[PDB]
């Protein structure tokens, strides 16, 4: 399964199976036991703008 | 939206533990964030801890492993249980309603956290008489000296709260002995040296001391 | 790094004029994620403005914060005298919410000299075995006052304590109390106790004094 969204860089370590914070507590939820992989990369060149 | 009364703090020897309480009113205390913030008496404001509406908590790094927050939304009462008390956590503390961005919009009243030191002692009171050395023309000053007490919050009123003119209580001073002291003075027309009532009402709230002392011109 | 540092730290002015101040960080902050606060002494601190853009309700519009990045200002368009307090900047951009140290706002009421008054120790205290000698300085603008105790004309160093009141909300003055503490034994060894006050509203210093044991 593939779920996709964009977050900030200073909060990606809120994403681990068993965590805290408003993207772990609210807005999304992992289980505690986990199989898959998580991949993230900055897109400030394209997704940020003046 | 009238809320956030605080209570519980005071004289406590180090190594103990205390649960503080900040009760609010007219508000759904479950469906928001609250927070705790300290205020060192010579220094600025330093954040202590937060709770979430889901219920997740965070703390400062210094108070890590020591302090536990909780709440009862059946009675709308926040609980700051602080443990393993050290003698530098001596600030006054504030419960604060929190919004969103973690703005602390609504604020509590405050309660003193004072670590053990010299224990709790009662004040010794003297009346400082009105005198010609204090008299000048139309007015003369008289007051009450309340000294040697540890439990910081102490109050002296004039005539059960009657005189509000010229009544000025000066900041308490901390001696080398470790005990506080202060003096509150009020000016009153020199035609009225002994004429009316000028009785200072001394109340010590951590203890239960209540004494009224009359100030009269020198013999 | 995230440390809030005040520009001046204090401002003494006269009411009815445009007040402006800033708070400086120790890095550029993510965009406008900071706030201001004010503190009334003896009261709870209160909201000032969220996001450095717009303030919440219960606050009138005489006030404006601006800036971006490290610099972030706050401008009060006209000095209301009852708004004299200690004013704070607060951030919420960083992963902790750090604070500053505050800014003092007050007025410089026309030079006013103090009323001075010296109080000898009460007879009750000399029984106990100690003598407090109080000297009072009443109402006064410049707080930079000097209290020199003298005992038999010897300047006394290291046995006094002072405290000073908050600037008065009515007449914008200060009041100061200095206490000299002696033993009964040492008190009974000298005669003249004097308190010499120096201040800008005095052309030359004022001494109030008594003579131990003279009704």
């Amino acid at each position: 399964y593939a779920d996709s969204f964009v977050i900030r860089g200073d909060e990606v370590r809120q994403i681990a199976p068993g965590q805290t914070g408003k993207i772990a507590d609210y807005n999304y939820k992992l289980p505690d036991d986990f199989t898959g992989c998580v991949i993230a990369w900055n897109s400030n060149n394209l997704d940020s703008k003046v | 939206e009238v809320q956030l009364v605080e209570s519980g703090g005071g004289l406590i020897q180090p190594g103990g533990s205390l649960r503080l309480s900040c009760a609010a009113s007219g508000f759904t205390v479950s469906s928001n964030y609250m927070s705790w913030v300290r205020q060192a008496p010579g220094k600025g404001l330093e954040w202590v801890s937060v709770i979430y509406s889901g219920g997740s908590t965070y703390y400062a790094d210094s108070v890590k492993g020591r302090f536990t927050i909780s709440r009862d939304n059946s009675k709308n009462t926040l609980y700051l249980q602080m443990n393993s008390l050290r003698a530098e956590d001596t600030a006054v503390y504030y419960c604060a309603r929190d919004y969103g961005d973690f703005y602390f919009d609504y604020w509590g009243q405050g309660t003193l956290v004072t670590v053990s030191s010299a224990s709790t002692k009662g004040p010794s009171v003297f009346p400082l008489a009105p005198s010609s050395k204090s008299t000048s023309g139309g007015t003369a000053a008289l007051g009450c000296l309340v000294k040697d007490y540890f439990p910081e919050p102490v109050t002296v009123s004039w005539n059960s709260g009657a005189l509000t003119s010229g009544v000025h209580t000066f900041p308490a001073v901390l001696q080398s002995s470790g005990l506080y002291s202060l003096s509150s003075v009020v000016t009153v027309p020199s035609s009225s040296l002994g004429t009316q009532t000028y009785i200072c009402n001394v109340n010590h709230k951590p203890s239960n001391t209540k004494v009224d002392k009359k100030v009269e011109p020198k013999s | 790094e995230i440390v809030l540092t005040q520009s001046p730290g204090t401002l003494s002015l006269s009411p009815g004029e445009r007040a402006t101040l800033s708070c400086r960080a120790s890095q550029s902050v993510s965009s406008s994620y900071l706030a201001w606060y004010q503190q009334k002494p003896g009261q709870a601190p209160r909201l000032l403005i969220y996001g450095a853009s717009s303030r919440a309700t219960g606050i009138p519009d005489r006030f404006s914060g601006s800036g971006s990045g490290t610099d972030f200002t706050l401008t009060i368009s006209r000095l209301e005298p009852e708004d004299f307090a200690v004013y704070y900047c607060q951030q919420y951009g960083s992963s902790p919410r750090t604070f500053g140290q505050g800014t003092k706002l007050e007025i410089k009421r026309t030079v006013a000299a103090p009323s001075v008054f010296i109080f000898p120790p009460s007879d009750e205290q000399l029984k106990s075995g100690t003598a407090s000698v109080v000297c009072l300085l009443n109402n006064f603008y410049p707080r930079e006052a000097k209290v020199q105790w003298k005992v038999d004309n010897a300047l006394q160093s290291g046995n006094s304590q002072e405290s000073v009141t908050e600037q008065d909300s009515k007449d914008s003055t200060y009041s100061l109390s200095s206490t000299l503490t002696l033993s009964k034994a040492d008190y009974e060894k000298h005669k003249v106790y004097a308190c010499e006050v120096t201040h800008q509203g005095l052309s030359s210093p004022v001494t109030k004094s008594f003579n131990r044991g003279e009704c």
